RNA sequence: UCCGCGGCGCG
DNA sequence: CTCTGAATCTCTTCCGACGCGCCGCGGGACGTAC
DNA sequence: GTACGTCCGATCTTCGGAAGAGATTCAGAG
């Protein structure tokens, strides 16, 4: 049911929504979206567990 | 691109007292990425009123509006990202945030004519 | 209050009034030079926020 | 007491963004649209006529 | 100099 | 069909005891000249 | 080193409890 309620079924579209709700007002281009996503949980500089 | 639209001026906000280094930084960011066709020229209005005495002497720099600087960007996405990527820059100003609003051409011509007579009383 | 040293303990009311009067003076100066419409709209928004 | 000659009119917060919006329900409007109109994002019509 | 913030303590 | 409508879910605000003693920090930074 | 004019960009993340206003919803007459 969680997948049923999913509004979109595209990885690019998913990056679009995550980029939109990360901070509102910005048009969702793919390059900026992927750069932002790679710098939230997968970048050694702004994210690390001791 | 396929179309040939005029590179009409846009307005981008910057910190007061930091305009010069902001403009220079735009110059090196547009130079290093090597898109000289995408961007034209950047300039901020500046006045040079000279007074012999009374504190400041022989020169005084005044700006009609200090917080804003004009650029020659074109309606795109990568170029706008490059504009916002420069530090000490907040963003575009206009009627709507999603697409920055442009500036009227007739008042651009009027302000250019006004700026064509900056030089007064030489030497 | 002129406390010890060459310093002043400025109340927040003085700072708020100084900001508001500075914005008003800048807008009044800018309105007599026929500034672009977007510029005066943004400055009016800043004054209203202040 | 002194006065500051405001160059442009401004709206009072106490009469705008309280729990009941005075101006909003006086003009039969919600709060979001009047907030958008006052912060220079959208136009409003006066005397539409024909 | 008479104001603000933070901390500790006594009722 | 479609509009209404009463109920329901969601978002925004304000409230949280009273006296006293002591100590320590408070517009700071940033360019522009002198 | 020091007096003086000017000025307000990087990033946050852990309360119940209630009271009220606004958006949603589905229920129904039909």
């Amino acid at each position: 049911e969680t997948l049923r309620v999913d509004p979109t079924n595209d990885r690019l579209s998913a990056l679009v929504e995550i980029y939109r709700m990360m901070r509102p007002g910005e048009p969702p281009t793919r390059e900026a979206a992927e750069s932002l996503f790679e710098n939230l949980f997968f970048s050694e500089d702004r994210y690390d567990l001791s | 691109m396929s179309e040939a639209p005029k590179k009409r001026w846009y307005v981008v906000q910057a910190f007061s007292g930091f305009e010069g280094r902001v403009a220079t930084s735009l110059r090196e960011h547009i130079k290093l990425h090597n898109m000289e066709d995408l961007f034209g020229e950047v300039m901020v209005p500046t006045e040079e009123v000279v007074e012999i005495r009374g504190g400041q002497r022989r020169k005084s720099e005044r700006k009609f509006f200090p917080g804003y600087v004009l650029v020659q960007m074109v309606m795109n996405d990568a170029s706008w990202h490059l504009v916002r990527s420069v530090p000490r820059v907040m963003g575009f100003i206009g009627g709507t945030s999603d697409r920055p609003a442009p500036i009227s051409d007739k008042e651009v011509d009027a302000i250019m004519n006004r700026l064509q007579q900056v030089g007064d009383k030489p030497r | 209050v002129p406390l010890d040293g060459g310093r002043f303990a400025t109340s927040d009311l003085n700072d708020l009034y100084r900001r508001v009067i500075n914005r008003n003076n800048r807008l009044k100066r800018l309105l007599d030079l026929a500034a672009p419409d977007i510029i005066v709209r943004n400055e009016k928004r800043m004054l209203q926020e202040a | 007491m002194g006065h500051i000659e405001l160059a442009s009119p401004t709206a009072h917060i106490w009469f705008l963004k309280s729990l009941p919006s005075r101006i909003g329900l006086l003009l039969d409007m919600p709060l979001r649209d009047i907030e958008r109109v006052l912060y220079f994002e959208s136009y409003v019509v006066i005397e539409g006529g024909m």
